[PDB]
RNA sequence: GGAUAGUGGCCUACCAUGGUUUCAACGGGUAACGGGGAAUAAGGGUUCGAUUCCGGAGAGGGAGCCUGAGAAACGGCUACCACAUCCAAGGAAGGCAGCAGGCGCGCAAAUUACCCAAUCCUAAUUCAGGGAGGUAGUGACAAUAAAUAACGAUACAGUUGUAAUUGGAAUGAGUACAAUGUAAAUACCUUAACGAGGAACAAUUGGAGGGCAAGUCUGGUGCCAGCAGCCGCGGUCUCCAAUAGCGUAUAUUGUUGCAGUUAAAAAGCUCGUAGUUGAACUUUGGGCCCGGUU
RNA sequence: GUCGACGUACUUCAUAGGAUCA
């Protein structure tokens, strides 16, 4: 005996035992209860819109440093302040205060990067293929 | 739905019609008639997709309105008239007569017949009952009501109906050793001899049928149609004589004839 | 203005057709094998 | 609406695209047979995998099993017809022993090279895509065309081709006209 | 922007474009809505009539 | 360098394949209920001609009654026998000496050390058993 | 998520807003004058010569 | 008994006290239309299925009906609830979850196109009608095949590599007589005549690694090291992967077969209902006959 | 109120061992 019923007519005890024990899994619990998106950085979304409050590392002396590429952004969905990466200081010129920035998951502690500014791809602006509409 | 349906999607149409699945979206819905919907071949499919006389539905309508097509000796003009099993289709201009018989594969086969054999048909007696004024009558599988039958005629027997008068010429009793034709199920189109009838009161009767190759199969009684005595069919049978052939033997025969 | 290719890195002509690039790579591989 | 039209993928990414040995083998195959990209090799690998899986499944069945006999005979017939499988090797065991290179061999590009019409496999591909090669009485412009045993003997320059007896191409008559002027 | 509406005019008859697409253009303008812009919402301006 | 090797690609090992069986391979086949012949035909989709050398056989006979099952499976007539011309009865050294000598064999083993030392040698497909069935490592034709 | 934007103030009056300025811009001879004539006829049923 | 097309607590009147349930009733949740099917997996299993077919329900939300064989119909009617159009203010007319096309934001995506020529459907009916349906147009949905060069000579550099070197042969992207195609067109397949050397008829998406200065910043066991370097006195580069496709972000329990002394988990002990499970025994053996396979 | 408990989500600390050589 393994501590589990084995009789040919004991199907029900096995099913009811399984259904009760399946809730132990954190993955299972999150999936059915729809709580798997609390841990998501954006609260379930793949991208986040934000307002550029300030360019923190604008005054850093060393060019192209990690600090120079960080911007403090307000998430419009909830108003929480977060920090985002820009691909390079050259791209930082495009970003200025009080524009919409679309953020995506990525100086430890910075977990976001800017992918679109003012509704235009930041990569496109860097490649000189578009103009930022103001 | 709020009433009878009037459309038939191509995918939902009977398989044995062999309709192209990409030619269109709809298929001919057989109108109400002697035969059931799923067990009938509308004249449009017969004239266009089998004989290839007409290229499209409009030409089929042109043919029918000319009154060249006769079903069972009567002119029909409905494109979707449900012709079916044991119905005689006469095209006088072509001097052609056809009897609709399932081939071994289970599909209606273009079988050409002589005029004399076209003069009659066979019908399975579905019902024997007294009508009004005490007049006995028989209802066959094609919905023909024939009054004053021979008293010995009982249900499941076969009656040879002359198309000109619509009267019974002769009849065959359903008995062991009789030649029968399968008209439903996976054994559709096969021919054999009765061996034994299992009876189950309040249930579906079963009939054991032995083929000429001595292979045996069991079929529900509703799908059996007596067509004559062994070796003496009352109608001309299509090619293959209702013998089911294995895939390997079919390959061998095909390679040989080619 | 028309193509709007912007700034892109300089790319060798062989990239334009993969077949030619693979041909050249295979020939170079045979030459290197002759040394091995 | 109209009934669906079936579609399918003719290739699948390998389990391990990043194996160095696999990269080297792909390089060798592409160079030897002048293949444009890795998609062709993946396609042929997918087909060969399908045939070999079917051969395994048929072998699993008992011998004389009617499905085994019929399907094995059909598969061996097809493989022999397409030329991959030789006449003397008509057994499912030898079907299971096939390799990708055999399928690449039957490609019309390789056959056109071998018969002597082209000086390179790449020249054969260019000739094919330029409508110079005809199988039988028919022009074929597809390098991946798989040549059957019967059709291998009928590969030739197309009648309409300048190399097949037609008039000179645009360049030739253009230069001739300029010289005449 | 991607998907921007672009209207097509074929020819000129009697110094007028075809009626049908002018209907399309007229309806499109009618239901149009305009964004709030920083400059135009912070200064007063007037086009001389 | 062996002429059967194109860079890291062995252009000699073609179906039907020749496969050397290591001692530990048999148990992990037994623990997983994987038939030796069908297991290989399944992983590689080819006919495989199993080969067992004397040294591995000598190891198996030494094991004792506990491993009688592996022994009789080892003596299956479908398993061909390889003669050994070297004194040492160690199996790992014998196998690698064979693959070094001629580049046609698949090595069937699960020993990490032997697997690593095979991995260093080029053009030697390495096969193992894990999970539910066999796995082939360095074989492009798959 | 795409519904979110930077908050802004629109100063357009609640009642009796001004007519919207439509600028017809294009290279010379492209048909600016005729387009204006075609539109004004539709909206007002009168043609401005 | 009434009603129903008809059986029936379907409803009425009188009667009895019954009906379901730990073998889970009743109640609650359901980002629940059901199925054929789709994905994955070695097998067991796990998930998806509004969506080409079948069946059910609905036409903004409830309620109720005429007609007719067939409707509780909504591109039929009537009220109420909510919206909302015209108005001379007395009144009138509404239902796109049909095809196009709009709004729902201040951030966005198929044409208010052509035809009944094929499919079949409706009618008094061969003919009329059919946004059902077909045809074409339009974001690389998902899929197939497949161009962007091939063969030579010369030159330069350490028998290999490099050409804004050089020769005459081939060809379709595109343009276009014509014809085919189609209801009429477009397109495809054909094809006169044009259409290639930077073949400028100018293939892309990612990653990796350099080197340079009278240049700039920072730190120090001198001349150095780190960061990095579109900026200097004047003056207006290499390689790797995929390939007509490529990148980024989020998401993505053990029946077979788990464990419970020492690092998840054995209840303080016993009794005990449901549930699961539960010792052995009843015609075995023997002697002949027939026809089948390998 | 930089309050308590719980739930949820994350961060963090505990990795070296044998042999040879100098
Ligand atoms: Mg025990
Ligand atoms: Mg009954
Ligand atoms: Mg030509
Ligand atoms: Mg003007
Ligand atoms: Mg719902
Ligand atoms: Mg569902
Ligand atoms: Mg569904
Ligand atoms: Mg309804
Ligand atoms: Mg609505
Ligand atoms: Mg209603
Ligand atoms: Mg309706
Ligand atoms: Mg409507
Ligand atoms: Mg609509
Ligand atoms: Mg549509
Ligand atoms: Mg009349
Ligand atoms: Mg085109
Ligand atoms: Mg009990
Ligand atoms: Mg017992
Ligand atoms: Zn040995």
């Amino acid at each position: 005996g393994k501590g589990k019923p084995r009789g040919l007519n004991s199907a029900r005890k096995l099913r009811v035992h399984r259904r009760n024990n399946r809730w132990a899994e954190n993955n299972y619990k999150k999936r059915l209860l729809g709580t798997a998106f609390k841990s998501s950085p954006f609260g379930g979304s793949s991208h986040a819109k934000g307002i550029v409050l300030e360019k923190l590392g604008i005054e850093s002396k060393q060019p192209n440093s990690a600090i120079r590429k960080c911007v403090r952004v307000q998430l419009i969905k909830n108003g929480k302040k977060v920090t985002a990466f820009v691909p390079n200081d050259g791209c930082l010129n495009f970003v200025d205060e009080n524009d919409e920035v679309l953020l995506a998951g990525f100086i430890p502690g910075v977990r976001f990067k800017v992918v679109k500014v003012s509704g235009v791809s930041l990569l496109a602006l860097w490649k000189e293929k578009k103009e930022k509409p103001r | 739905a709020r009433g009878p349906k009037k459309h038939l999607k191509r995918l939902a149409a009977p398989h044995h019609w062999l309709l192209d699945k990409l030619s269109g979206c709809y298929a001919p819905r057989p109108s109400a008639g002697p035969h059931k919907l799923r067990e009938s071949l509308p004249l449009i499919v017969f004239l266009r997709n089998r004989l290839k006389y007409a290229l499209n539905g409009r030409e089929v309508k042109a043919i029918l309105m000319q009154r060249h097509v006769k079903v069972d000796g009567k002119v029909r003009t409905d494109t979707t008239y449900p012709a079916g099993f044991m119905d005689v289709i006469t095209l006088d201009a072509t001097n052609e007569n056809f009897r609709l018989v399932y081939d071994v594969k289970g599909r209606f086969a273009v079988h050409r017949i002589t005029d004399e054999e076209a003069s009659y048909k066979l019908g399975k007696v579905k019902k024997v009952q007294l009508g009004k004024k005490g007049v006995p009558y028989v209802v066959t599988h094609d919905g023909r009501t024939i009054r004053y039958p021979d008293p010995n005629i009982k249900v499941n027997d076969t009656v040879k109906i002359d198309l000109a008068s619509g009267k019974i010429t002769d009849f065959i009793k359903f008995d062991a050793g009789k030649l029968v034709y399968v008209t439903g199920g996976r054994n559709l189109g096969r021919i054999g001899t009765i061996v034994h009838k299992e009876r189950h009161d309040g249930g579906f009767d079963l009939v054991h049928i032995k083929d000429s190759l001595d292979n045996t199969f069991v079929t529900r009684l509703n799908n059996v149609f007596v067509i004559g005595e062994q070796g003496k069919p009352y109608i001309s049978l299509p090619k293959g004589k209702g013998i089911k052939l294995s895939i390997a033997e079919e390959r061998d025969r095909r390679r040989a004839q080619q | 203005i028309l193509k709007n290719k912007g700034l892109t890195p300089k790319r060798n002509k062989d990239n334009r057709n993969s077949r030619v690039k693979k041909r050249k790579k295979y020939q170079k591989a045979q030459k290197k094998l002759k040394s091995v | 609406p109209r009934a669906p039209r079936t579609y399918s993928k003719t290739y699948s990414t390998p389990k391990r695209p990043y194996e160095s040995s696999r990269l080297d083998a792909e390089l060798k195959l592409a160079g030897e047979f002048g293949l444009k990209n890795k998609k062709e090799i993946y396609r042929i690998s997918f087909q060969l995998s399908k045939i070999r899986r079917a051969a395994r499944d048929l072998l699993t069945r008992d011998e004389k099993d009617p499905k085994r006999l019929f399907e094995g005979n059909a598969l061996i017939r097809r493989l022999v017809r397409v030329g991959v499988l030789s006449e003397d090797k008509k057994k499912l065991d030898y079907v299971l022993a096939l390799k990708v290179e055999d399928f690449l061999e039957r490609r019309l590009q390789t056959q056109v090279y071998k018969l002597g019409l082209a000086k390179s496999v790449h020249h054969a591909r260019v000739l094919i895509t330029q409508r110079h090669i005809a199988v039988g009485k028919q022009i074929v412009n597809i390098p991946s065309f798989m040549v059957r045993l019967d059709s291998e003997k009928h590969i030739d320059f197309a009648p309409t081709s300048p190399f097949g007896g037609a008039r000179p191409g645009r360049v030739a008559r253009r230069n001739a006209a300029r010289k005449a002027e | 922007y991607q998907g921007a509406k672009l209207f097509y005019l074929s020819g000129v008859i009697n110094g007028r474009y075809p009626d049908r697409e002018i209907l399309n253009l007229s309806r499109f303008i009618s239901v149009m809505k305009f964004r709030p812009l920083k400059w135009r919402n912070e200064h007063p301006y007037m086009l001389a009539d | 360098v062996s002429s059967a090797l194109f860079f890291q690609y062995n252009q000699a090992i073609k179906p039907p394949y020749q496969v050397l069986i290591d001692t530990n391979f048999i148990n992990f086949s037994i623990q997983k209920k994987v038939d030796i012949v069908r297991g290989m035909m399944d992983c590689l989709l080819a006919k495989c001609n199993p080969l067992i050398t004397d040294c591995v056989m000598a190891e198996l006979e030494k094991l004792g009654p506990k491993y009688r099952i592996a022994l009789k499976l080892a003596r299956d007539p479908r398993i061909k026998r390889l003669s050994c011309s070297h004194k040492g009865t160690y199996a790992d050294d014998c196998l690698v000496h064979r693959v070094l000598q001629h580049k046609c064999y698949i090595v069937a083993t699960n020993d990490a050390g032997l697997k690593q030392r095979i991995r260093k040698i080029p053009g030697i497909p390495l096969m193992s058993v894990g999970g539910h069935a066999y796995v082939i490592e360095k074989l492009p034709d798959v | 998520e795409r519904k979110l934007h930077v908050p802004m103030v629109d100063r357009t009056p609640e009642d009796d807003p001004p007519p919207f300025i439509v600028a017809v811009v294009g290279p010379p001879g492209t048909g600016k004058t005729t387009l204006i004539r075609s539109l004004v006829r539709r909206m007002t049923k009168s043609t401005l010569n």
